[PDB]
């Protein structure tokens, strides 16, 4: 159908954009040693997560939509890969927000309290949590559990065929998409209050751009899933819209986090 | 006037005779010589461990060991062939601007803006490196320190003077005067009998080590001088300055031989060095790049791009198997 | 520089004791420690090694896994704890220091040793003889052979020359080849090629009488030679 | 292919690297403050009051401060100021008691450098026990005809302070932190601590992009 | 008066010098750098086998 063709085209274009943007960010960080501090550690971790969301989750989404018959467990593997990588990107954003809050609220003791090994420990913990969340479905939460056809080994691979919606709504959205949004919003509000008291609308503009992109890209698909779980009906175009919005956050992150650093802008312009 | 008139007429007639007896420029004589081409030098190794700007660096006599002075107050002795840190000397003063490596290899030295390049002994029976002597007596900041032997070191400071010392006694054997501005660089001759010193007064001058007199003085400059080095035969030297130009003088002909400048170059020079055969001239600028100048043609035969900040110190092996370049980005690089 | 050991004596087979080595007079923390042993009038035999900072620990194939080498930098002391002793474990154990960096003499100083008594692949180097009469002023040439070629790709021939004088512990003379050590008269010299190695002395003096030992450091475990004597 | 000795050389190099990192981490937790000012401008009085080149080390509220006095150098050729990059700030001192014009010229020189564009500057007027007794001999017109304000302490001092502030040729990057409270009380230490704290917070924020 | 007398005397010492024409000096440097050319790695890099780095 025309909707499917448009979905494929927009998805592939957005994935290419994300690939190029995050490759450029990593390139810039690695060429110039002056940009190898804590903030750029967080930024490169986010770039890695977004590259994962761009190179795999895009072809994986295209394949999952087409509904090929690839056996139950390969399909579940693909969906779990999707979740691990998306939640890795979300956790990178959350870690960046917490790091900014620590800088604002620690003051002098920042560089003293946050060392390289602690930063790597935090990044590894975030990525491990993402892996655990996205690979949990293989350990029982899957539509094989409640399906009455226990002899089903080959079936068309549709995301609604293997991934139970109760998990995708109650667990993914309400514990690892919405909580990051709430915590980041509260943290950015406190950061703005503190900086205003110390001193400025450039700061608020940047924070609101961050929050608006994240929410506008992650709430649509989450609400679509929440509606689909509650027996509702949603046009296919709306589902494509939500998916494209998340995978467009993929490429939107580099323009809102790495490009607000003066040094990064100078290096990018120089290259 | 008699003293002013005598000084003026003297200077005038000496300079007029020098100009008249001058035959031709260095470039005029080497026209039939072909360029050396593009001197492409890849970073075969990179020394990491400094956590501040690099101000100075000196090669050892065996052409394998390095020593580098850094703003963080650490003097590190490297093994170039393997990038091993042979020694790590914690300096007393974090403000270091120059040093040297003893020809025998037994001693390395410095202090800093405290007006001293204090001496350290390497081959001690305790296995570590210790401060042998601290040569005090200079009043201005210290610009260079070069060993004549294991018991004789010559020093240049910002007081417009250079001092020759006796390390064992610790008393400055002789003191050299004549400069009007801060002295910024000196180079020891191959035979350790003479040396040339450059100063902020825009004048470089050759000073003898034995008699203590000013054998000669050099001028023909606009701004202060930052770097100076001998041609490997000790029969000439090259200079570097904030004017963004480097100049080659001959201590015999008394006249500046060539100029090393290009229009695109707008910033000064921090260090200078020569190839083993004196065929490639290396200067470290503030433009974040080090240019390889053909000392006979003055054209840019190559650039050691790869430094993310000001190139402060250079060096070359005694056998000429490599080039070390330092910069404010805290990274030394051995090139070849 | 003073390396003094202790903790020796008599021990029955199957017993346990602890050797100790107290170093004082140099930067012990930057120096790696070797352990060497010498059986009664038989020769030397390498024992163990602990590198600077306790980063590397090796042991002799003879006692590997039985014995241990321990370091205490803050207290400037070294230990060698021995678990179960056979009748062959009688020997005089030495404490040796070593620092490895380009140009270093990694076996500059030896200790005074300690004695232990018990009741009743690898590169092999063989010494040509065990005694050679000579008079002062008549040049001599000690030598020993080796199985492998100690000449590493670094260009360094990792062969040493120690001289054990009567009633005194060994003493470095050459640390790679002809590289005279600290406090050694310049008359001594060392030379060789790959497998055949020789130590030359000109204008001998009364203090050159003893046993010569040639040790190899190319690969572990380290191995000594039989021991060549000079008769006077 | 490594020998039994080159491996120990590598271990020595790794240990030296560990020591370098653990000392540099300490060296990056220390506040560096270049101290400048004309003769008898309270520089000596300030270094005494505050808790070749001369270094003064002190700790206040868990911060390690390094204040570098370079008044010994008798050459006015600025061949070492560039070595003072990265210093958290500067402390330029002036006395109310044409010395004032020389102090203003030096302040303009320090502000206009290419080396101190990103570094705040802390102008001090600490003493307040002799800054009022001499005002009555003549207004601020001995060499400053322009001033036509009230011949009172607060007005003239504020006018001098604003004239010093106006010297900042680029207010976008740096900020001038001023002090007038008497030197007798222990407020000069607290003020520099607040100024360095603010500069540290702004440096941190500008690293993220928030600034 | 001695302050300038010593300066002029130093200028006089700088005057009485066995001056050598600039062309002669140039030939000296050119010949010296021509003689030590074959043994200059920076100008003619050594084959990788002998290259210690
Ligand atoms: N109802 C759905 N249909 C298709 N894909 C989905 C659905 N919910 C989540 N996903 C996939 O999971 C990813 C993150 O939850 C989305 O990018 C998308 O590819």
């Amino acid at each position: 159908s025309w909707t499917s063709v448009t979905y494929i085209t927009v998805e592939i274009l957005i994935g290419l954009c994300a690939i190029v943007g995050n490759v450029l960010v990593i390139w810039v960080v690695k060429l110039n040693p002056s940009l190898q501090t804590t903030t750029f550690y967080f930024i490169v971790s986010l770039a890695l997560a977004d590259i994962a969301v761009g190179v795999l989750v895009m072809p994986l989404a295209i394949v999952i939509s087409l509904g090929v018959t690839i056996h139950f467990y390969s399909c579940l593997f693909m969906t779990c890969l999707m979740l691990i990588f998306t939640h890795a990107s979300i956790m990178s954003l959350l870690a960046i927000a917490v790091d900014r809050y620590l800088r604002v609220k620690l003051t002098v003791r920042y560089r003293r309290v946050t060392t390289q090994r602690r930063i790597w420990l935090a990044l590894g913990l975030c990525w491990l949590v993402s892996f655990l969340v996205g690979l949990t479905p293989m350990f029982g939460w899957n539509m094989k559990l409640s399906s009455a056809d226990e002899n089903l080994t080959f079936l068309p691979c549709r995301f609604r065929s293997v991934m139970r919606m109760d998990y995708m709504v109650y667990f993914s959205f309400f514990l690892w998409i919405l909580v990051p949004l709430v915590v980041m919003c509260a943290i950015y509000f406190d950061i703005f209050y503190i900086i205003r008291n110390r001193l400025e609308f450039k700061t608020a503009k940047s924070l609101l751009l961050v929050l608006f992109l994240f929410a506008l890209c992650w709430l649509p698909l989450s609400i679509i899933n929440c509606i689909l779980y509650f027996d509702g009906q949603v046009p296919q175009t709306v589902l494509y819209l939500g998916i494209l919005l998340s995978h467009a956050n993929s490429m939107m992150n580099p323009i809102v986090y790495a490009y607000k650093i003066k040094k990064f802008k100078e290096t990018y312009l120089l290259i | 006037d008699q003293l002013r008139q005598e000084a003026e007429q003297l200077k005038n007639q000496i300079r007029d005779a020098r100009k008249a007896c001058a035959d031709a420029t260095l470039s005029q004589i080497t026209n039939n010589i072909d360029p050396v081409g593009r001197i492409q030098m890849r970073t075969r190794r990179t020394l990491r461990g400094h956590l501040a700007k690099i101000y100075a660096m000196h090669w050892g006599t065996d052409s394998r060991l390095l020593v580098s002075a850094s703003q963080d107050g650490k003097l590190i002795i490297w093994d170039s062939y393997t990038t091993n840190k042979v020694h790590a000397i914690p300096l007393r003063s974090s403000w270091v601007m120059t040093c040297a490596y003893a020809p025998s290899g037994n001693y390395v030295a410095c202090g800093g803006l405290d007006n001293i390049c204090s001496i350290y002994n390497l081959k001690t029976r305790e296995g570590n490196v210790r401060v042998s002597r601290e040569l005090a007596g200079h009043t201005g900041y210290l610009s260079c320190c070069r060993f004549l032997d294991d018991n004789q070191i010559v020093t240049s400071s910002g007081d417009t003077t250079c001092a020759l010392w006796d390390i064992e006694t610790g008393q400055q054997t002789t003191t050299f005067t004549g400069h009007t501005g801060d002295v910024m660089s000196l180079s020891l001759a191959p035979d350790t009998r003479l040396f040339v010193s450059g100063a902020c007064d825009a004048s470089a001058k050759l000073w003898d080590v034995r008699e203590g007199m000013c054998r000669q003085t050099f001028t023909g400059h606009e701004s202060d001088i930052n770097a100076i080095c001998f041609f490997p035969n000790g029969n000439a030297f090259a200079t570097g300055s904030d004017d963004a130009t480097c100049r080659l003088f001959d201590l015999r002909a008394d006249q500046e031989l060539m100029t090393y400048s290009h229009d695109n170059i707008i910033c000064g020079i921090t260090s200078v060095s020569f190839s083993k055969s004196g065929r490639l001239l290396l200067a470290g600028y503030d433009d974040f790049n080090c240019n390889v100048w053909d000392a006979l043609k003055a054209d840019r035969a190559g650039v050691l791009a790869g430094h993310d900040n000001r190139v402060s110190c250079l060096g070359v092996t005694d056998d000429g198997m490599a080039v070390a370049t330092g910069s404010w980005d805290s990274f030394l690089k051995i090139w070849n | 520089v003073q390396l003094v050991e202790s903790g020796g004596g008599l021990v029955q087979p199957g017993g346990s004791r602890k050797l100790s080595c107290s170093a004082s007079g140099f930067a012990f923390s930057s120096f790696g420690m070797h352990w060497v042993r010498q059986a009664p009038e038989k020769g030397l035999e390498w024992v163990a090694y602990i590198s600077s900072g306790s980063g590397t620990i090796y042991y002799a194939d003879t006692v590997k896994g039985r014995f241990t080498i321990s370091r205490d930098d803050p207290k400037n002391t070294l230990f060698l704890q021995m678990t179960s002793l056979r009748s062959e474990d009688t020997a005089m154990y030495y404490c040796v220091r070593s620092i490895y960096y380009y140009g270093s003499s990694p076996f500059d100083f030896w200790g005074q040793g300690t004695t232990l008594t018990v009741s009743s692949s690898d590169i092999v180097m063989t010494q040509a003889t065990s005694s050679v009469p000579v008079t002062p002023g008549e040049s001599v040439s000690i030598s020993c052979r080796s199985s492998k070629s100690l000449l590493h790709s670094n260009g360094n021939t990792y062969l040493y020359w120690f001289l054990q004088r009567p009633g005194q512990s060994p003493q470095l003379l050459i640390y790679r080849m002809s590289n005279l050590a600290s406090g050694v008269p310049d008359r001594f010299s060392g030379s060789g090629s790959g497998t055949a190695f020789t130590l030359t002395i000109s204008r001998l003096e009364a203090e050159d009488v003893g046993v010569y030992y040639c040790m190899q450091h190319l690969e572990y475990p380290l191995t000594f030679g039989a021991g060549t004597k000079l008769e006077l | 292919t490594l020998s039994a000795e080159d491996k120990a050389a590598v271990e020595r190099s790794k240990m030296i690297d560990r020591n370098l990192r653990e000392d540099g981490e300490k060296a990056a937790r220390e506040v560096k403050l270049l101290l400048l000012g004309a003769g008898e401008s309270g520089k000596s009085t300030i270094v005494k009051q505050m808790k070749g080149i001369v270094e003064t080390h002190f700790t206040f509220k868990d911060l390690h401060f390094k204040m570098f006095d370079v008044g010994g150098q008798r050459s006015e050729r600025k061949k070492w100021i560039h070595c003072f990059e990265g210093v958290t700030a500067i402390i330029f001192c002036v006395a109310l008691s044409n010395r004032m014009h020389e102090s203003m010229k030096l302040f303009d020189s320090i502000c206009n450098n290419k080396w101190f564009t990103d570094t705040s500057i802390i102008l001090f007027l600490n003493k307040k026990d002799l800054f009022e007794e001499k005002i009555k001999k003549s207004p601020l017109t001995i060499c400053y005809p322009e001033y036509a304000g009230s011949n009172t302490y607060e007005e003239a001092a504020a006018y001098i302070q604003c004239q010093f502030e106006d010297l900042n040729k680029r207010k976008d990057t740096k900020e001038i932190y001023t002090h007038f409270t008497c030197a007798t009380d222990t407020k000069n230490v607290q003020f520099v601590f607040d100024a360095v704290t603010d500069v540290i917070i702004k440096n941190n924020l500008k690293d993220c992009g928030l600034f």
